[PDB]
């Protein structure tokens, strides 16, 4: 692909144009990115896709220019999902939650990009969205049930004090406490690898891109049972699952 | 100092100046590295009164300090966003869950904000994110909802404490406006980094305040804004001290310091939840409890004995996140009863 293309069509259905974009290989890695509007999430995810710092703005793969939307892009067998920013009242929160829950289920790791880490509102969204779950029992190959999605928090456009090692560990602790009891979300327990701070530099994204492939857990019970092309059929069965739909209705009901 | 402890000994620390007219000013902000909530206020007093970060024993408390040279009782709230509170919630009990652990701190934030918005002449919000925090505005709409629900019981407590006929300032308030409060506070906002800029956030600040029914709702309002005098200020890392005195000097002091001491003692019931009904869950807690009750009903439907109990367990193992150990073991008992 030359650039990013829309992963969804109207009403949150998956576009039929991306299915021919996938391969019959089980050696794929899916990495999503979520966060508020002005965090630069699309510009940052573009350089784990392969963009250089000197490239022009028109050459960025994720150029952010229909209520919900997700942008898909694939280099090699690396699948990058760029979600629309988080931000009305019930529907603004219900939509954000609907896209976050979907991306925690179909991603190996999700990048949480913000300028507010540690931000309790972000953790609140992440911890309730994880309870929005489908029941894909009849899916074959059978899928992993105890599998945890990795989360990497990234603090963009941060000052020099946000780069203080004492400040990173202080907030990293709060992030490991925020998911110590999580069942399907995980966060690393290595210092300086759960909250990454950037002052807004290519030798960090190259190291981070090498690191996003280690703590990925397979979606299936058996190794290499799902190719990327069948990974999308899991996505289609997630948005249609009725157990997930009922849970989202009871979220919106509790918010009103 | 904690206001619960400030009251006990305030009548003796200022035994002389009990008749001095003062103001009560609330402060809302968050702690940041090398900058605490009250760093702008303690700089206004030229004395660092509040710390750069709340300690564990200062979490979820309204920190009171009375400057007798300016005749102002400043009230800074240590809320749920402090590092010491998020730490103290998520390790106070390892046998709990994230949602219930922060629910209790989220309730006390609601009571403390309820405490401030019924007893403060002004309330200043400090923001650094460059955007108005919309979850503070959901807190303030839950606070105004809880205030509406308990304003009747709090008003009779101001009647018992002899404070209902004690004037807070010039303004006369209807019984609907005054019920449960002593004041409708004037709300101010200070951003931390051009005249049309601050004017653009005033209209912004106003409209979001109306979207949550916090202003221009009559007796149902939680606060109000000034008519002519600026409500929004922009700081730089002093134009700020003049922005407060314009607001403070627009209101001659009226309430005695003594009746403020007894006001903070009277409204302790709000901080202790003495007037609320038992077992009130947060919106998130009710969402968790209702879908977990649904998961239990669907798992029982899956049972309707060996094969029937392996699909009810594997379904709850797939969908239930919190209290997963208790949910699975409590269903082993519901299928044991169905085996009869």
């Amino acid at each position: 692909m030359k650039e990013s293309v829309r992963f969804l069509t109207d009403f949150g259905e998956i576009s039929d144009a991306i299915s021919d974009l996938l391969t019959s290989s089980p050696n794929f890695n899916v990495i999503s990115a979520i966060g508020p509007q002005g965090a630069g999430k699309s510009t940052l995810l573009s350089m784990l896709a392969g963009n250089n710092s000197r490239q022009m703005y028109r050459e960025y793969v994720f150029r952010p220019v229909q209520t919900i939307q997700i942008d898909i892009y694939i280099v090699n067998h690396q699948i990058f999902l760029d979600c629309q920013p988080m931000y009305d009242d019930s529907t603004a929160m219900s939509d954000t939650l609907r896209l976050t829950a979907f991306l925690l289920y179909v991603s190996h790791t999700v990048l949480v990009v913000s300028e507010t880490h540690y931000d309790k509102v972000i953790i609140d969204t992440l911890r309730v969205a994880e309870q929005i779950r489908p029941y894909l029992a009849i899916f074959r190959p059978k899928l992993a049930i105890d599998r945890k999605t990795n989360l990497v928090f990234i603090k963009t456009k941060a000052s020099s004090i946000d780069l203080a090692p004492t400040v990173i560990r202080e907030r990293e602790e709060l992030l490991r406490l925020s998911f110590q009891d999580s069942r399907w979300l995980k966060v690393s327990q290595e210092p300086f690898k759960t909250l990454i701070v950037l002052e807004e530099f290519d030798e960090q994204i190259a190291e981070l891109r090498e690191e996003l492939q280690k703590n990925r857990e397979d979606f299936t019970v058996e190794t290499a049972a799902m190719d990327e092309k069948k990974w999308l059929d899991m996505c289609r069965e997630v948005i249609r699952d009725k157990t997930l739909h009922k849970t989202l209705k009871e979220y919106q009901r509790a918010m009103t | 100092m904690d206001i619960a402890k400030w009251v006990e000994h305030a009548r003796t620390c200022y035994s002389t100046q009990l008749d001095t007219k003062i103001k009560v000013i609330g402060v809302i902000g968050k702690d940041y590295p090398d900058h605490g909530k009250g760093d702008n206020i303690n700089c206004y007093l030229r004395e660092n009164v509040f710390p750069v970060a709340a300690t564990e024993d200062e979490t979820c408390t309204i920190r009171g300090h009375f400057s007798e040279d300016d005749q102002i009782l400043f009230l800074v709230m240590n809320g749920v966003d402090d590092v010491a509170n998020i730490r103290k919630c998520l390790k106070s009990n390892p046998k709990s869950n994230y949602f219930d652990a922060m629910a209790e701190s989220e309730c006390q934030q609601i009571r403390m904000l309820h405490f401030l918005f019924i007893s403060c002449h002004f309330i200043i919000i400090f923001e650094q994110t460059s955007r108005i925090d919309l979850e503070l505005m959901r807190f303030l709409k839950k606070v105004n909802s809880a205030r509406i629900q308990l304003r009747k019981k709090i008003n009779q407590r101001l009647v018992a404490s002899d404070l209902r006929d004690v004037s807070f300032n010039n303004r006369i308030l209807s019984s609907a406006e005054s019920e449960g409060r002593m004041v409708v506070p004037r709300l101010l906002i200070a951003f931390q980094r051009y005249e049309k800029l601050e004017k653009n956030l005033d209209n912004q600040f106003s409209d979001i305040l109306k979207l949550y029914d916090l202003i221009d709702c009559g007796a149902s309002s939680l606060c109000q804004l000034n008519e002519t005098i600026p409500v929004v200020h922009l700081l730089n890392p002093n134009s700020f001290v003049k922005f407060l005195e314009d607001n403070f000097r627009s209101e001659k002091n009226e309430i005695s310091l003594e009746n403020v001491i007894e006001l903070m003692n009277c409204l302790q019931c709000v901080l202790d939840g003495d007037l609320e009904e038992k077992h009130e869950k947060t919106a998130i807690q009710t969402f968790i409890k209702r879908i977990q009750n649904d998961h239990m009903e669907e798992a029982r439907r899956l049972y309707t004995h060996l094969m029937r109990f392996n699909e009810a367990t594997h379904y709850i193992d797939s969908v239930v996140g919190v209290n997963s150990r208790e949910a699975l073991s409590q269903l082993q008992a519901q299928c044991n009863e169905m085996w009869q």
